[PDB]
């Protein structure tokens, strides 16, 4: 019993955007719909509150005048309307069903959004060789540093996600550039090196750009 | 002193008075023995044998008359003896006609009117019609020719068969264009009607039982009365009928009603003919009568006769009132003429007459006969010229007991109906069948018979004509206007020949109706659930009654509409000497079962009604009372008539320019008109509803008093098959008449029928009042919209001719336009039993609302009947306590919208209107309430209309139209307040308005705010009332509302108070919200004399005792609230000691326990009554260790008298005296609780606050004050 | 706009432990005899989810280890006994009047025996250096507590500004965590010095200890 809210990407400053978040497997005409957002990391916000019958809305003062929420209850669609957007709308964006009169308790995955007058650009992958003056014990580490991207987010998995156990991925860093960097590290054994290879998958999908790199001495 | 001499059949012939006469006939007749028993008046005692040549014998006809009540006696009236009764009778029965004042009228008016003259086939010149005479046989041989007005012949093969009979003519309908001819009138003194009567046990309580007899004298007068018309040539032609529908299963297989009769009959049938067909007739006689005046005129000639043309002329000018000049130039006055009219034709009814021989009589030709008697009216011991059958100064006087035909059994003597019982019939069936009977179906008229011209637009002049009902006092002043000697005289004339040649007037040609008649139907109907309680009937002991029917299939095929219980009762199965005994107990049992009673337009309602015709509607079990307040009357009925008045057609007025008088005269000539139109478009309703609706009702009424009578035979049955089994023997030692026990249940019926026939009635009412007036009210509450338009804009244009009354004018226009003109039905029906039934229905304010939303039998309806749909939203509360409170959320599908219906409301109806609901409206919480304004009742088209809201402390009215403008009344009230009156408690909310006036609100009865709103407007009546929380930016918020009315009107001080009164429910007791006060609940107790203190124990036991001490806290929410804390002290509940009452609610002179919580523990409330003083100190008493101290309080809500009053808890001893009411003692320590006997003393010489004052506060998410 | 302070600002707390975390309100949050405050879990990366609904009511299918509790102005999320699994932001959400607010969180860490991190160094890829810059990586892998010094030294010179560290979660098989220092430097800067090296002082390491590579 789900909802679903895409519309995001990669928008100006002054730009304007259209947030859809889908509802089934509850009758939807019948509750209050909110909208959440909650900045890369950092504390949750109310942003819009809609009544059932699409009548009455409720917006916090930040987005007041800015944003408009509305709903076609015969399609179970929720909406927001986004206008002349600043850096501080850089969130995710969660709707959620309140359940008359308790709590906003069903939530969707949340789509991301993100205001800068800056262009889309793809992560450079270097490798991060294992030295190669090991050992020893154990265990040996490698990596890539995927480096100069943008906006967020990049992904990093281990041999088609076959490798896992062991694996680190940091938090991406900005830059003094204004753009993006992080690093991807993982624990294996100096026996199987030479052997067994390692490859780095890497998907920033803001760009199309996948990387699938290699890693040895 | 009518008829001079006595006559005796064997007296000779003298030629004079005594005579052997000829009469018109086809060919050769030989003449028979006639009596003139007054100038003009001739009497043949002979069986009419000779009129009709086409009826060769007296005997019944080969197949027979489709008529209800049939009698054949080919012997009759055969021998001299018989004649000579005849002869006394109707002359005995002329003498009583003439001992009436309209008796008198009637009589003369006939030997006055003659026949006109008529023949003459040249313009110039009069000559007498030969089949208006006879011949008169003189002793020597010699005949000498007679005119001629009425004859009364003996009957012909259908002995009571009574018609007016006249002779035609080959081209002229003599009865038909003023002319006149003779009447001839089958009749016979010598038998008379058996029908049934039950209504005048509503007045004459212990009436017969059975048949009674119809007097001779009424039928006489109505022959009398046809014959009238026809000798004045204003009979209705009689292709002229009142067509009925014929084709469903319930309609009647065939009927003819004659325009004619109706009229003729009078009272109530008269009225089922519109007036569009009453005023043709009238101006097509008016005309006929101008036709006559103008052939006299011509005439210079006489002929046939010694008279002088003058002397015969003015015969006429004196029959027909017509106004000579000078010159001898005749005319017909309107004036003279609508008069005579009036008196032959409204006037000279069977009704009248029967509100002067006083008898009881049946009331609408509608009620069929049922049987025919013999009777012998000629020995004074019978039947006296005064009081007919009901001879004063005997056991007759009464009840019209001299026409009962079981009580006068001497009087009648029963014969055998000729017409078997399924002669005429049709065939109802099942996918069983049955015939039933043609006269027992119901009377369903074409709708065609409705005609109007209410849709006709009239010019208004200067000129324009102003009118300009029927009472015993009216009637007086006819009679005094009545010139009662100048007889016309006897005159000589020359000889027609030996015999008169001439036919009867030729009739139709009416067809025999086609014989049932096969319906096969889905459902038992209720002609169906009438044969199962019949038998049978019939002898050997059959006769086990059983509900479920197929009963039919048997006997014991005998299905009764009571309870096992009593269809046990008497299924047994008992002698002897507990035979006796049985008897009794099944004279109450019945008279339980029978009387057994019961919204506020239908008082009283009879339960049994939908088992005994499976009304009907008939889907079941019997819950019919359930069916029946949730839909209306209009669950009876077996066809739903059409209501149609049509936009009513405007008037437009003719403005005579630089003239004041003629434009101020056109002005109230407009207005006066107006007046008109309300009273034709009323009138036509009544008449629609007089003949599709009472008459449905009317027969449902007869079949219950049927089902009664079913019945009670059924049991005597039962009781007599038993009875038969046994002695006896002794047998010769219990002896018991069924003459008795017959006697008991009829009184017992009786008694029953009074409660059915109020019930019906006031069902016809209801429905005529809610769903038959309404359709026209509103045409002519847009008739008058549109004339007011019409007449302001010429005042308006004529402004500078009416310059000094111009203000004047518009108030006059503005006030009589502007009132709504009283549905008086008195001037529509003459009827003691509905006129007191609708006295009754007025009285009731709420009758006559327009929206009235009750929750009913798991649905809220409208009991008024307006509203067409009543939409109820996804999440609308329903107090399951009371489904009538209804709680709404700040969703937008907590939601109820009202549609009313289309053809029933109309654009000006919120210009004088009233609404009223009771309202709980939770204390507000949140800072964002203190400036925000919420609709929650909306009656709004763009931007026009009017609406409910509610702010921070305020309710608030407000109209708006159509373009600016809104006035606007509020009621104030606090949140910073100790003890509120308003806030989270049930208030009752009245608005008033008046378009020249204001805007008031009430609060519980008094009144608040008001503004003017006659600045405006005018509104926009909007087809929609929706209640939601519209606009509420308090997430959490929601209220409730209960009762919610609509009133085409403005109440008034006095009526919004009892309204208060009559939805307060004084008989319950109710908790500090407004709520029910129900048991096992737990309360905080506020004791209103301290409000500042709470309840408590200082120690369980006998030991201790219960205490007010203080102070209560406060509540508060900075800035929005600060009252008095209400959840404190220690909790009582109010536990059951006897009750039934299956539920939970605390009623008035309920007698309970009362709990009291301590420490999570219930204790009971109690004292030693013994404790020396009057003031007895209450404790808290482990609920065991009570013993047989005084506990048993008596909860009150009123006083005696009826006084309203807070005082809660009287306590009583457990000898049942009472002691004292709960209250609390002290100025001398420490206010402990007493039950004080002072109190009691107290209420009754005040009702003053006093420390006996009570409320029990329950949690409430409403008040929301934490525990 | 009711602002809901909560505290404490951090909760670190091993297993099986007792975790109130305290919320509070500028004004009431209760109408209609409710308490309109809410309670939220949150995992990094996913949708808050509800725990505890009119500040007392325990959501369906949460387990009763969560209990709410308070009323008007002070309210109070209990852990009976932690989880490792209850490493968590938690939020406190009043929903009695507009502006709905959220409280700023308290960020649950999961305490354990001090562990001493496995540390990595990185020289810059081949192909990196002749982009333009040089980027040279330090890895501290699977260590508790978070609290560590790492100074990049370049011919034992210190280096400062020119790094950044970034730090994983608590990994929560072992509560652990993971930092990357990423020393920034041009083609020219970085070929104009031989032995490159990253040191770490941490709890768990009895003497500092230091990652080295010269260029070859
Ligand atoms: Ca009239
Ligand atoms: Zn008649």
């Amino acid at each position: 019993v789900q909802l679903q809210e895409s519309g995001g990407g990669l928008v100006q400053p002054g730009g304007s955007l259209r947030l859809s978040c889908a509802a089934s497997g509850f009758t939807f005409s019948d509750h209050y719909m909110y909208w959440v957002r909650q900045a890369p990391g950092k504390g949750l916000e109310w942003v819009a509150t809609i009544s059932d019958g699409g009548s009455y809305t409720y917006y916090s003062d930040s987005v007041e005048g800015r944003f408009t929420t509305s709903r076609d209850n015969s399609k179970n669609t929720l909406y927001l309307q986004m206008n002349s957007l600043r850096a501080e709308d850089t969130a995710i964006y969660y709707c959620s069903r309140y359940r008359y009169d308790d709590a906003m308790d069903y939530w969707g995955q949340g789509t991301l959004v993100t205001v800068s007058s800056a262009s889309t650009k793809g992560p450079s992958v270097f490798p991060l060789a294992p030295s190669s003056k090991s050992t020893s014990g154990g265990t040996a580490a490698l990596g890539c540093l995927v480096k100069d991207y943008f906006p967020e987010p990049v992904t990093v998995s281990w041999n088609s996600g076959a490798l896992t156990s062991g694996v680190h991925t940091f938090p991406a860093v900005l830059q003094s550039s204004g753009l993006y960097s992080l690093s991807s590290v993982v624990t294996v054994p100096s026996s199987s090196l030479g052997t067994q290879t390692y490859i780095c998958n890497v998907n920033h999908k803001p760009s199309n750009t996948k990387v699938d790199k290699k890693v040895e001495p | 002193p009518f008829v001079n001499k006595q006559f005796n059949y064997k007296d000779p012939v003298n030629g004079v008075d005594i005579a052997y006469i000829k009469i018109p006939n086809v060919g050769q007749m030989q003449p028979v023995k006639a009596f003139k028993i007054h100038n003009k008046i001739w009497v043949i005692p002979e069986r009419d044998t000779f009129t009709n040549p086409e009826e060769g014998d007296l005997n019944p006809p080969p197949e027979a008359k489709q008529v209800p009540v049939s009698y054949y006696d080919s012997t009759y009236l055969s021998t001299d003896n018989e004649k000579d009764n005849y002869l006394k009778g109707v002359t005995k029965l002329f003498e009583r006609i003439y001992s009436t004042d309209l008796g008198r009228m009637l009589l003369t008016s006939i030997v006055r009117g003659i026949p006109f003259w008529g023949g003459s086939t040249i313009d110039t010149e009069l000559k007498v019609i030969d089949t208006n005479c006879i011949n008169v046989i003189q002793p020597d041989g010699s005949y000498r020719s007679e005119e001629l007005n009425l004859v009364i012949i003996g009957p012909s093969a259908d002995i009571i068969q009574f018609e007016c009979k006249s002779f035609g003519h080959e081209v002229l309908n003599l009865t038909r264009n003023g002319y006149g001819s003779t009447q001839y009138i089958r009749f016979s003194p010598d038998f008379t009607f058996g029908f049934e009567e039950s209504l005048e046990v509503d007045t004459n309580p212990l009436l017969g039982a059975g048949k009674f007899a119809t007097d001779p004298a009424v039928t006489l007068a109505h022959e009398l009365i046809h014959a009238g018309h026809r000798l004045y040539g204003i009979a209705i032609n009689p292709n002229r009928v009142f067509k009925v529908n014929t084709n469903a299963y319930y309609e009647m297989s065939g009927l003819e009603v004659s325009f004619e009769e109706l009229r003729t009959f009078g009272g109530h049938d008269a009225k089922f003919i519109d007036s569009l067909q009453e005023n043709e007739f009238r101006l097509y006689y008016y005309n006929k009568f101008k036709d006559i005046a103008s052939t006299l005129n011509k005439a210079k000639s006489i002929v046939g006769t010694t008279a002088s043309l003058q002397y015969m002329k003015n015969v006429f000018k004196e029959k027909y009132l017509l106004s000579e000049d000078t010159s001898g130039k005749f005319s017909v006055d309107k004036l003279k003429f609508d008069k005579l009219y009036k008196m032959l034709t409204e006037i000279y009814t069977e009704d009248n007459f029967v509100k002067f021989f006083k008898v009881l009589n049946r009331k609408t030709y509608l009620n069929f006969d049922k049987a025919v008697f013999k009777i012998n009216i000629v020995p004074k011991v019978n039947y006296t010229i005064y009081d007919g059958f009901n001879l004063r100064n005997t056991n007759l006087a009464a009840n019209f007991n001299g026409q009962n035909t079981e009580i006068n059994n001497m009087n009648f003597t029963k014969l055998k109906n000729f017409t078997g019982l399924f002669e005429f019939y049709k065939l109802l069936c099942v996918r069983l069948c049955i015939k039933v009977n043609n006269w027992d179906l119901f009377f369903s008229p074409s709708e065609d018979n409705f005609t109007n011209d209410l849709n006709k637009g009239e010019e208004i002049t200067s000129d324009t004509n102003i009118e300009a009902n029927i009472s015993l006092d009216l009637i007086q002043q006819y009679y005094l206007t009545f010139n009662f000697d100048n007889e016309p005289e006897n005159i000589s004339i020359e000889n027609l020949s030996s015999d008169i040649i001439g036919q009867l007037e030729l009739m139709p040609n009416i067809e025999r109706f086609p014989n049932g008649k096969k319906y096969e139907l889905d459902k038992y109907t209720m002609f169906h659930y009438l044969r199962a309680q019949e038998f049978e009937h019939g002898k050997s002991r059959i006769a086990l009654t059983n509900s479920v029917n197929e009963a039919l299939l048997n006997p014991s095929r005998v299905y009764t509409f009571f309870s096992s219980d009593y269809v046990k009762k008497v299924n047994k199965a008992t002698e002897a000497a507990m035979f006796l005994g049985w008897v009794e107990q099944l004279v109450y049992d019945f008279t339980d079962e029978t009387s057994e009673v019961s919204i506020a337009d239908i008082t009283i309602i009879i339960p049994y009604i939908g088992p005994a015709l499976n009304i009907g509607n008939m889907l079941y079990k019997d819950d019919f009372v359930g069916a029946l307040i949730f839909s209306g009357a209009v669950i009876l009925l077996e066809f739903i008539p059409e209501i149609a008045i049509p936009v009513l057609g405007t008037f437009a007025l003719v403005s005579y320019i630089a003239n004041k008088v003629l434009t101020v005269q056109t002005i109230d000539n407009a207005l006066s008109k107006r007046n008109e139109k309300w009273d034709e478009v009323y009138k036509y309703i009544v008449t629609n509803w007089l003949a599709k609706v009472n008459t449905q009702i009317d027969l449902i009424r007869k079949k219950m008093k049927e089902a009664l009578e079913n019945q009670a035979e059924a049991t005597k049955a039962i009781i007599n098959y038993q009875y038969n089994q046994y002695t006896e023997e002794e047998k010769n030692n219990i002896n018991f008449n069924i003459d008795d026990l017959s006697s008991k249940l009829n009184e017992s019926i009786n008694k029953a029928m009074i409660n059915i026939n109020k019930f019906l009635n006031q069902c016809s009412v209801s429905y005529l009042m809610n769903s038959m007036i309404p359709y026209g009210v509103k045409r002519l509450e847009d008739f008058d919209a549109s004339l007011k338009d019409a007449l302001l804009k010429y005042i308006y244009d004529n402004r500078g001719t009416l310059i000094g009354q111009v203000d004047r004018l518009k108030d006059k226009v503005n006030n009589t336009l502007s009132t709504d003109i009283p549905f008086q039905l008195s001037k529509y029906v003459d009827n003691q039993r509905l006129l007191s039934t609708f006295t009754e229905y007025i009285k009731n304010i709420i009758n006559t609302s327009i929206l009235n939303l009750r929750y009913e039998s798991n649905h809220l309806i409208d009991l008024s009947r307006y509203a067409s749909k009543i939409n109820i939203g996804s999440k609308v509360n329903f107090d399951p306590i009371d489904k009538n409170q209804i709680q709404l959320f700040n969703l937008e599908s907590s939601k109820i919208e009202v549609i009313l219906k289309n053809a029933i409301v109309y654009n000006s109806m919120y210009e004088n209107f009233s609404t009223s609901f009771w309202i709980r409206i939770p204390k507000y919480f949140n800072s964002i309430s203190l400036n925000n304004e919420y609709t929650i009742i909306n009656c709004m088209e763009n931007n026009s209309g009017w609406k409910v809201s509610l702010n921070y402390g305020e309710i608030i009215w407000t109209l708006q139209d159509t373009q600016e403008i809104k006035q606007r009344v509020v009621f104030k009230y606090s949140q910073m307040i100790n003890i509120s009156d308003y806030i989270n408690r049930w208030i009752f909310v009245t608005i008033t308005n008046n378009r020249l006036n204001n805007s008031k609100i009430y609060i519980n009865g008094r009144l608040i705010d008001q503004k003017p709103i006659s600045n405006l407007g005018n509104i926009h009546a909007s087809n929609n009332i929706m209640f939601k929380l519209d606009g509420c930016r308090d997430t959490h918020r929601y209220i409730w509302i209960k009762y919610f009315n609509l009133f085409d009107k403005e109440l008034n001080e006095k009526e919004i108070k009892d309204l208060y009164d009559n939805q307060s429910n004084s008989g319950i007791l109710k908790d500090f919200w407004g709520d029910y006060l129900q048991y096992d609940k737990p309360y905080y107790m506020l004791n209103l004399y301290d409000p500042n203190k709470y309840v408590d124990v200082n120690n369980v036991g006998i030991r201790g005792y219960m205490y007010l001490k203080g102070p209560r806290g406060s509540v508060m929410t900075t800035n929005i609230y600060l009252n008095s804390s209400l959840y404190r002290g220690t909790k009582f509940i109010i536990k059951k000691y006897a009750s039934g009452n299956k539920d939970n609610i605390v009623r008035n002179n309920d007698r309970v326990y009362i709990n009291v919580v301590v420490k999570n523990k219930e204790y009971r409330l109690a004292t030693n009554a013994s404790q020396a003083g009057v003031e007895k100190i209450l404790s808290a008493l482990e609920i065991p260790d009570v013993g047989n101290l005084s506990q048993v309080v008596v909860m009150k809500s009123k006083n005696d008298q009826g006084i309203t009053n807070k005082c809660k808890m009287n306590l009583q001893d457990n000898n049942g005296n009472d002691i004292g009411f709960i209250g609390f003692h002290q100025f001398n320590n420490i206010a402990k609780l007493v039950a004080s006997n002072w109190y009691n003393r107290q209420i009754e010489r005040s009702s003053r606050t006093l420390g006996c004052s009570w409320e029990f506060i329950p949690v409430d998410d409403g008040w929301g004050e934490r525990p | 706009e009711i602002v809901l302070t909560q505290s404490p600002a951090t909760l670190s707390l091993s297993p099986g432990e007792r975790a109130t975390i305290s919320c509070r309100a500028s004004e009431s949050v209760d109408s209609y005899g409710h308490s309109f405050m809410q309670w939220y879990q949150q995992k990094p990366g996913q949708a808050p989810r509800l725990l505890i609904y009119r500040a007392s009511n325990l959501e369906p299918g949460i387990p009763a280890r969560f209990s709410g509790s308070g009323s008007g102005t002070d309210f109070t999320l209990t852990i009976s006994s932690l989880e490792p699994e209850d490493f968590a932001v938690y939020y406190c959400q009043q929903g009695n009047e507009v502006p709905f607010t959220f409280g700023q969180g308290t960020k649950v860490e999961i305490k354990r025996t001090v562990a001493a991190p496995s540390v990595f160094i990185f020289p810059p890829s081949d192909e990196q250096l002749k982009s333009g810059t040089a980027s040279v990586v330090c890895l501290l892998n699977n260590f508790y507590p978070r609290e560590a010094k790492v100074q990049w030294k370049v011919d034992n010179a210190l280096q400062s500004g020119n790094s950044q560290e970034s730090v994983t979660e608590q990994d929560s098989k072992d509560s652990t965590y993971s930092l990357s220092s990423t020393l920034t430097l041009s083609k020219a800067d970085y070929e104009k010095h031989k032995v490159y090296a990253c040191e770490v002082t941490h709890q768990g390491l009895s003497s500092p200890v230091t990652k080295s590579f010269n260029r070859g």
